[PDB]
């Protein structure tokens, strides 16, 4: 009957649908590689789908994944067993090598541009017409560090201009050079921000950036990467 | 057996529990204290379920059957064959679903990331121990639980329905219902809104996020926005989940006669009870 | 303690948002509405503007119409007595024609005529704004996701009033109006076919439902997890992998042995919540035409 056979090539359409729906989702991260970085022996049952290309918008060329796979930067860790699947340990200082959960990637260095092609992500300052809507305004307010200490003070929020929300504050040192801080890893307070990834020591390290009225994508991640990875290696100093 | 991109994230520490002891990979899979904890819970768990198979004459999986001890037996223990063995894996199942969600936090704290996932986890665990764990002991009975097996806990699900007759009229179950589909609506909406934007016509650029609330604001007059959508579909599910938890705890507890009549105290209210005419007039 | 980002601490206001024009008729297109604050502390605060046109504009009066025919029927049950009207809300019903009308327009306005123009607004109504859908995407130059997904919304629902009604030779076959009648309509729906557990397509369509809710748990809080490295600028994410689009990745790698890309978790999403009504459809399109009695069908699979 009818319903029998509905049923039947369900079962067929569902087994394709999830075979397409694994290879898709293999566009990134494949082949499968060893611990060294040669391709790994065993890349699963599915294979790898024919590469699709996306057009990027402002002449900034194309994207086709699948492809060649590589991480384009040095990667400071070191294996800690004489066999596979052990941790790796840094090499040196993981902050300062953004390894770990301090890890960044190899993003484009330029910023991400809006629908029109400007910037979309800028110090609210150079912001026509914007300006803190709700909430404590917290650009003024001294910025401690998990160690209970003041780091700087926040004279800026970083605006993303076409979706109206606030992504980083920009946080004056005291030497009078400035960082970004995700707005993510902040606490506004009443009287301070509090950001508890990072003792005050460690605010310095946070790697800038080169121009200062606009961050590139690269620069964000190690940025986002640096102050995340202080929650497990700043650690050692934060005090609750 | 890694990522192309994965090696520089495979450091050590994060463990909530043992130090290095289990920090380590099985393939793709993280171990940690609690990979151990749920490995051992799960196993013990599918034995006894497997024992429970053999006990009751049968492999085939749409017959195994796992029940909790009939009404008599209240909240004690059970022969194991009587209900003995649905108590132990209810005990190994819980075990294996904290466990899973611990080991999800030594994930998140090896990735420096939030807790959001084991938080939302957190969720399903409390509505499977409301149907297994906090309902059957406010009514008194381990047997007010569901049996573990594909069929008979469908069996279940009818006979504890309509034992309060049509469930649908469950006022806390019309709020979960709601979530549950706005949830695959907005589903739906978030996974093509997406996809429409990074395959647009063909040949034509890749749209940007303002397209995307450009699309929105033009069909409804409205864009929640990316973050929005995010914390949107985080909230539609969770919020289905405890309205699911809450319409089962007060079934059988503060509310245990036909559902349908809890909808009188509204047409019963004094200044328009006695009016002729309407449905209920 | 650590913020999440499920509330904005700090908003940020610019000036009114008005979008992308690529090949939109800006004439169409109406001011900004208010802004609020409100919405602003979880998603945008932005109203407006709303593109309308000549099928939004047809689509808003006959879906107003269906909506007011409804209100109209309900207010005569009321005997047009307001206090009456707010008790019996819940149990008012516009109800369709009756059997021995099958699938004629011959039946009184009281006994299922109404019910037949309410319909043909409602009909109308959500055509035009499919289409609407589409075209909206069009004047963007997007792909056409939208429309597909709605589509599948679309089957069950003219399963449901149209479809079904018409296979079965009678439009008393179809939903009534009304908000407990259509909750006893589908409890009857059950029990007048042998039970909805045992349709397969019905069975499947609840994986789907709580699958829908599973996979937005976990997408959504991958997402804000990832929040921090700007997870949830997926585009960007998908053009050029971030460490956003990495931990999330790895998130589920290493807790249940295979994971997504920033792309490839949409199509995961868009199906997962599509296939809860396209397996529904189906399931309610056998119930009667082909199969009466699902126990039964069961017992011989057929
Ligand atoms: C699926 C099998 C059954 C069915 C079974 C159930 C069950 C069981 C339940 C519902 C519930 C709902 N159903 Mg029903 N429902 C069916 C088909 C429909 C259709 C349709 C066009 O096909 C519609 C419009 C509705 C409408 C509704 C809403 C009243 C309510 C919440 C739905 C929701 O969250 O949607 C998606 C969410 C959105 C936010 C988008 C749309 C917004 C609004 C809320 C849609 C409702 C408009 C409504 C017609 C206006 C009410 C008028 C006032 C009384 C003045 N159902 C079919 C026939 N439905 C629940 C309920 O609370 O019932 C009381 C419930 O428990
Ligand atoms: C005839 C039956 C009655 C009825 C009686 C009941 C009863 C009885 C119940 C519901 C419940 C629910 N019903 Mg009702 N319901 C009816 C009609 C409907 C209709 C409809 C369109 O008509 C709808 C949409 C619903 C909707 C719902 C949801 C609100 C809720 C189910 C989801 C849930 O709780 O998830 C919660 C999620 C879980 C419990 C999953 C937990 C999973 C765990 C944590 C992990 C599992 C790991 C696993 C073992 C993995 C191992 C293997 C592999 C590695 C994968 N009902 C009819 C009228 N309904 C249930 C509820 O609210 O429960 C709280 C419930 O008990
Ligand atoms: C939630 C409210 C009711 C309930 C009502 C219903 C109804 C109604 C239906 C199901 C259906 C299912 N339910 Mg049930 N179910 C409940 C509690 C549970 C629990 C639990 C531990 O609490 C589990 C694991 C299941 C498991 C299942 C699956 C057998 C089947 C598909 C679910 C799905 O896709 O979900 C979404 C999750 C995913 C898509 C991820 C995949 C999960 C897989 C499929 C789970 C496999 C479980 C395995 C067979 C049992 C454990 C194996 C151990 C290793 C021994 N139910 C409570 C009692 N459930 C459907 C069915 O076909 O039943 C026959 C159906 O129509
Ligand atoms: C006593 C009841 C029977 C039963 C009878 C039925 C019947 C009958 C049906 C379902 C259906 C479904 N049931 Mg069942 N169901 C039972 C038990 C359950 C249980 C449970 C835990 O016990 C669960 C979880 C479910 C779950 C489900 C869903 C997976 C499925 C509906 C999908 C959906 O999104 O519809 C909601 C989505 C729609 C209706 C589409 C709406 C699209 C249109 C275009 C929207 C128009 C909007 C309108 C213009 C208003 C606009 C308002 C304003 C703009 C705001 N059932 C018991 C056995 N169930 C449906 C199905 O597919 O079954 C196979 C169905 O017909
Ligand atoms: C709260 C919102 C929703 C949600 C969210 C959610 N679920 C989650 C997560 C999140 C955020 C995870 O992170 C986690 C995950 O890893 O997903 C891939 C998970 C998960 N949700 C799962 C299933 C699941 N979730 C469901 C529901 C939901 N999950 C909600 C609708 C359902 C439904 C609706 O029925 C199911 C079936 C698993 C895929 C995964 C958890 C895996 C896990 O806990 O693994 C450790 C345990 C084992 C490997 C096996 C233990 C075996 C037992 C000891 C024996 C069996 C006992 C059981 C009671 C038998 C029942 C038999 C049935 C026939 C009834
Ligand atoms: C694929 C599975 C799911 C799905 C998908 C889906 N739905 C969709 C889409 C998609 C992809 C759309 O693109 C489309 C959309 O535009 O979404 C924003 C839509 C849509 N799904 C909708 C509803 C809907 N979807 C449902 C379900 C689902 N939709 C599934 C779970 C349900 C349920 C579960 O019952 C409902 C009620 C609409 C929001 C929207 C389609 C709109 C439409 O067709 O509109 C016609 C125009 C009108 C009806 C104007 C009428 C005005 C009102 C009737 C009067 C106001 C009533 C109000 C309650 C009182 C206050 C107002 C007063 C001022 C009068
Ligand atoms: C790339 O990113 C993306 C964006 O950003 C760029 C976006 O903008 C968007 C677009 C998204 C939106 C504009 C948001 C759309 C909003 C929804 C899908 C719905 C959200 C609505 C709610 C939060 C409310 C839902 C209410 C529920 C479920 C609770 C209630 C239910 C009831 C049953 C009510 C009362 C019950 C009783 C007892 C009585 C009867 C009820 C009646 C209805 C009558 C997407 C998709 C996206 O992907
Ligand atoms: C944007 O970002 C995101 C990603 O990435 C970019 C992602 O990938 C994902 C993840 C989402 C997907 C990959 C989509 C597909 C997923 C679903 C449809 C959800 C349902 C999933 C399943 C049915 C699979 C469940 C499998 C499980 C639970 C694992 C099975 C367990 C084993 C066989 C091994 C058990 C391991 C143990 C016991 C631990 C310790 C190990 C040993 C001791 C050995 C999301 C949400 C995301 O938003
Ligand atoms: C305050 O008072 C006023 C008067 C101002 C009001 O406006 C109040 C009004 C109300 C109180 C309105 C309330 C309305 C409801 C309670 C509505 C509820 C509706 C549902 C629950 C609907 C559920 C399901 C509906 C379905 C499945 C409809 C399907 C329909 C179709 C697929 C359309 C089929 C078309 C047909 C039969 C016409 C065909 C004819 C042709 C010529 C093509
Ligand atoms: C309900 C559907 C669940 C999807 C299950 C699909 C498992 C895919 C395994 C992919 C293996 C890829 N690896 C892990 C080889 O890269
Ligand atoms: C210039 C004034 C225009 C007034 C239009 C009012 C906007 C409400 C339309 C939203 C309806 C969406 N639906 C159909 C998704 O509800
Ligand atoms: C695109 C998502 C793929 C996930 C599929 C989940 C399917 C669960 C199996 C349900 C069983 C139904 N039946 C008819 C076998 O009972
Ligand atoms: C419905 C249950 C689905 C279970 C699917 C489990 C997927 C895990 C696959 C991990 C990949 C294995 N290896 C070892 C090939 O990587
Ligand atoms: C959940 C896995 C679904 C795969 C179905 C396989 C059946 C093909 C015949
Ligand atoms: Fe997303």
């Amino acid at each position: 009957d009818l319903a029998s056979l509905a049923i039947y090539s369900f079962w067929i359409f569902l087994a394709g649908l999830i075979y397409y729906l694994q290879t898709e989702n293999m566009r990134e991260g494949y082949p499968l590689e060893n611990e060294d970085g040669t391709p790994a022996a065993n890349q699963g049952p599915f294979p790898l789908p024919k590469p699709k290309t996306f057009i990027l918008p402002h002449g900034r060329g194309t994207l086709t994944v699948p492809g060649p796979e590589s991480e384009d930067r040095p990667i400071a860790l070191a294996r800690t067993a004489v066999s596979e699947g052990f941790p790796h340990a840094p090499t040196g200082d993981p902050m300062k090598d953004g390894v770990g959960p301090a890890s960044w990637v190899a993003r484009r260095d330029l910023p991400e541009l809006d629908g029109h092609g400007h910037n979309k992500i800028k110090p609210m300052k150079a912001a026509a017409g914007f300006h803190v809507s709700a909430g404590k305004n917290p650009i003024g307010l001294p910025v401690r560090g998990c160690d209970l200490e003041i780091a700087g003070k926040v004279v800026d929020i970083w605006v993303d201009i076409p979706e109206q929300m606030a992504r980083f504050l920009e946080v004056e040192l005291k030497d009078g050079s400035t960082r970004l801080l995700p707005m993510q890893m902040v606490k506004v307070q009443s009287n301070r921000v509090h950001v508890n990834a990072l003792s005050s020591d460690l605010f310095a390290g946070i790697p800038t950036i080169k121009s200062p009225t606009e961050v590139t994508l690269l620069e964000e991640d190690k940025i986002c990467g640096y102050v995340a990875g202080g929650l497990m290696y700043a650690a050692p100093k934060r005090k609750s | 057996a890694l990522l192309s991109f994965e090696r520089k994230y495979r450091v050590p520490g994060g463990t909530l529990v043992g130090g290095n002891l289990f920090d380590f990979w099985v393939g793709p899979f993280y171990v940690g204290f609690f990979g151990v904890a749920t490995f051992f819970f799960a196993a013990l768990g599918i034995i006894l379920i497997a024992w429970s198979a053999v006990l009751q004459g049968t492999w085939n999986p749409q017959l195994i059957s796992v029940y909790p001890p009939a009404l008599e037996y209240g909240l004690g223990g059970a022969p194991l064959a009587k209900g003995g063995l649905w108590q132990i894996i209810t005990i190994c199942a819980t075990g294996a679903f904290v466990s899973w969600a611990l080991r999800e936090v030594e994930i998140c704290r090896k990735l420096g990331i939030g807790y959001h996932i084991p938080f939302a986890f957190a969720f399903a665990i409390l509505a499977y121990l409301t149907l297994v764990l906090f309902r059957p002991v406010m009514m008194g009975a381990w047997g007010y639980a569901f049996p573990y097996g594909i069929w008979t806990h469908l069996d279940w699900v009818s006979n504890t329905g309509y034992t309060y007759g049509n469930f649908h009229y469950n006022p806390a179950h019309m709020i979960a219902i709601s979530f549950f589909f706005t949830n695959a609506l907005a589903l739906a909406l978030h996974g093509a809104l997406v996809l429409s934007a990074a395959n647009p016509e063909k040949g034509k650029e890749m749209r940007t996020p303002d397209h995307e609330d450009t699309f929105f604001r033009d069909l409804v007059g409205y864009s929640i926005g990316t973050l929005g959508i995010h914390r949107l579909g985080l909230l539609l599910s969770l919020s289905a989940v405890f309205f699911s938890a809450l319409c089962m705890i007060i079934t059988g507890t503060i509310w245990f006669d036909q559902w349908v009549d809890w909808w009188q105290w509204w047409v019963k209210l004094p200044w328009w009870a006695n009016i002729p005419g309407g449905i209920n007039g | 303690a650590e913020y999440q980002n499920i509330f904005s601490q700090v908003q940020v206001r610019g000036p009114a948002d008005l979008g992308m024009t690529e090949d939109v008729n800006l004439a169409n297109r109406s001011g900004v509405g208010p802004f609020s604050t409100l919405l602003g502390w979880f998603g945008n605060a932005q109203l407006g503007p709303i593109y309308l046109g000549s099928l939004g504009v047809l689509s808003l009066f006959s879906g107003l119409m269906w909506f007011f025919t409804i209100g109209i029927w309900f207010w005569y049950q009321a005997g047009w007595n307001p206090a009456v009207f707010l008790r019996d809300l819940f149990f008012f019903s516009l109800e369709p024609p009756a059997p021995e009308y099958g699938l004629s327009f011959a039946a009184p306005l009281k006994e299922g005529g109404l019910w037949l123009i309410a319909s043909f607004f409602m009909f109308v109504a959500v055509w035009s704004w499919w289409g609407r859908t589409y075209l909206r995407a069009q004047a963007l130059g997007m792909g056409k996701h939208t429309a597909w997904a709605f589509l599948s919304a679309i089957w069950l629902w003219m399963v449901l009033g149209f479809i079904r009604p018409i296979l079965m030779g009678s439009w008393s076959e179809a939903v009534p109006y009304g908000i407990f009648s259509h909750l006893d309509w589908t409890n009857n729906f059950s029990l007048v076919h042998g039970n909805l557990f045992y349709n397969p397509f019905h069975l499947l369509s609840i994986a789907f439902l709580y699958g829908s809710a599973l996979l937005f748990a976990m997408h959504g809080a991958t997402i804000l997890a990832v929040s921090r490295f700007g997870g949830e600028r997926e585009l960007e994410q998908i053009a050029d992998r971030g460490t956003a689009a990495e931990r999330a990745a790895l998130f589920w790698r290493w807790t249940m042995g295979f994971n997504a890309t920033m792309e490839g978790i949409h199509r995961w999403a868009i199906w997962m919540a599509v296939l809860v009504t396209l397996t529904g459809g189906i399931g309610i399109l056998l119930s009667g035409t082909v199969v009466d009695n699902w126990y039964v069908w069961g017992q011989n699979h057929g």
